[PDB]
């Protein structure tokens, strides 16, 4: 839906921390003198960035007044294997098992087979292609699969057809 | 200048930095409360960003609609 | 009490800014005290006119899209 | 192709077939009525599409001015 | 509209033409035409339905900008 | 049935890799290894490093060959082509999807 | 000729008053009015006016011709009642339709 | 393109004249202290309204500064015989008496028949309906008649069908 100010504020808060403070909410928490949890709640969106924080943020972020309120949209412009376990490791974090097959820890500094990843992945319940890429830009995972799955096939074609058209009008 | 700012190029130019955004920021320094004034300029500029994007968005859909109608006609 | 900017988020608020915003109030008396604010005054003229104009085009398209879908309805319904 | 389908409006091969069969004495008005509907539909549907063309062109022209 | 869509799958003319084909009389010309006319009904209706989706999207965006 | 109409009234990773590569012709992959280019039969399970180079050669990436594209809730689109899009056009794709979701309850 | 054939395309003042009143479905005098519909007589502009109001219309509407130029064929009563902003849509569309030729 | 400033100033000036100084542009010419020939060429569009004249006009109009440059649309959103006479009077401004084909030409009192009315009008290369047009032309739709005549019939129907839809959506 069309943006409320919290959207722009947070979006601007997010971009500041990336482009000025290295995309880590603690470094900005340190400069703004506020709890890194509150900072995290603003970035994640869990809490609406108030009017006063926005000014304190601008001070802390060395931005001129109300810059945070303004939408600046028109402002101008790694390894598979270790991530396979990094995903698996982050997925372990919820023993060394491995309940189905495996017994590869795994170090993940060696190339594993798609069958083993497929067998590993469904242990957690997730698919094997997840989470292969750190940037995530190549894909729309935003949409709920259930909502897309439920769409009549006729409505899918409209979605896919418009995508394909957008592709050709760019390059 | 007056014609420039009245071109869409010129109204878009007012989004980031205009003399009025410069002007209003100086007045705030002296203890005058421009909350009312400043909150309006931001809205005005945000409508410029927002409506330009929508128009560009409608622009994409109309050429899609025109693309299909050609094939049915052509 | 209730806030100021929550009304100004709505298009009802942006359209209301067209004639006599507090920003319009502000720049005019400032002109009356001898400093040239024609530049700034002109910028607000472009934006406020854009609001008028862009709002006018959108309603125009609203009418034409209603027309197009009225004709589409007949052929498929 | 649509050029072919538009040409099916007037005197198709289906049209030339159905008329001479009516003259033989068997009532093909039921069939003849159906071809009328489709052929009119081709005409009508094509009339509407070109009408939409003009109006989308118009809409895109107004959008061009406000964005360029 | 309902009637012309019904002609797509089951029509008297499509039965008729399928009875004449058995006789030995080659109806390739007449039969090829019906298929096209019928195919145009499926095609044009899906496009119109497609255009219906996009005009309703365009209308949605304009309402948000106007309301 | 020369009559095209869309209405009457109203598996595992290796086979997908073979399928996706079979689709990326029409659009000799060694070059790299010439052993793999019998994968089309799905007789072998390629390692992710080699499939990554069997993607990165195309400018695509590994995961794109192993996504279950046939799945109902998985949209069939070219992932590399979507990556290159400006955010403005990404947003346009995302905006239409959610609209279509709000339609149909 | 049953099918549409649309793609292939293709006078006096008393006769217009005959058509435009026939097209318009005190009331001073009945026979006076019963003559006008088949022409046969020429009516006065004063009588033309009061007769027009009966339907909600004006005098010129009944005697306005529709030759190739003036065949913009529309109800004037409906147009007059429109708000200005919406009249603008009509003239903007027309003037666009012109430009699409040369 | 649609609505420049000169066009805005022109509209606001005519509004002021229609609203405040009513009928005559001579009355604004007196208050603004400028030639009525100059005031007339602003209104009709011949001469555009520059920066200095705009404020002078405003200063003369008792409005605030730049009101003239501001589009105010968003807020914005009789006898037949004497007319036939007054038209025939105003047509005698631009053949000259005597014409031909008719006598008994009375202007003030009589309610002429439409046939004669037409013979009078047609003698000027005009039509009878124009003689009896109401005060202000609300149902008219100003346009170039040659160009509408020149449009293909397919393009005429597109124009006419749209107007009717516009009528329907307004009642």
């Amino acid at each position: 839906a069309m943006k409320s100010i919290y959207d722009i504020r947070r979006k601007n808060l997010n971009e500041i921390i990336l482009r000025d403070f290295d995309d880590t909410q603690l470094r900005f928490a340190e400069r703004v003198k506020r709890s890194q949890n509150l900072v995290n709640r603003w970035c994640t969106g869990i809490k609406n960035i108030g009017p006063n924080a926005a000014r304190i943020i601008e001070e802390a972020a060395r931005k001129e007044k109300f810059w945070l309120d303004v939408d600046h949209e028109l402002d101008a412009v790694w390894t598979v294997e270790k991530q396979a376990a990094a995903t698996l490791n982050a997925w372990m974090r919820k023993a060394g098992i491995g309940p189905a097959t495996v017994n590869r820890i795994m170090k993940a500094e060696v190339s594993t087979t798609i069958g083993v990843l497929s067998s590993l992945a469904r242990a957690f319940g997730h698919e094997a292609y997840e989470m292969i890429i750190p940037v995530g830009a190549p894909g729309i995972i935003d949409y709920d699969h259930r909502m897309y799955a439920a769409l009549p096939q006729e409505e899918k074609n409209k979605i896919t057809s418009f995508i394909n058209f957008v592709f050709e009008q760019n390059k | 200048f007056e014609e420039r700012i009245h071109t869409p190029v010129g109204v878009r130019s007012l989004v980031e930095d205009s003399h009025l955004m410069k002007l209003l920021r100086e007045l705030d320094k002296d203890g005058f409360n421009v909350d009312g004034p400043l909150a309006e300029l931001v809205a005005l500029v945000n409508y410029v960003t927002s409506s330009q994007m929508t128009m560009q968005d409608l622009q994409t859909h109309l050429d899609y609609c025109a693309e299909q109608l050609r094939k049915q006609t052509t």
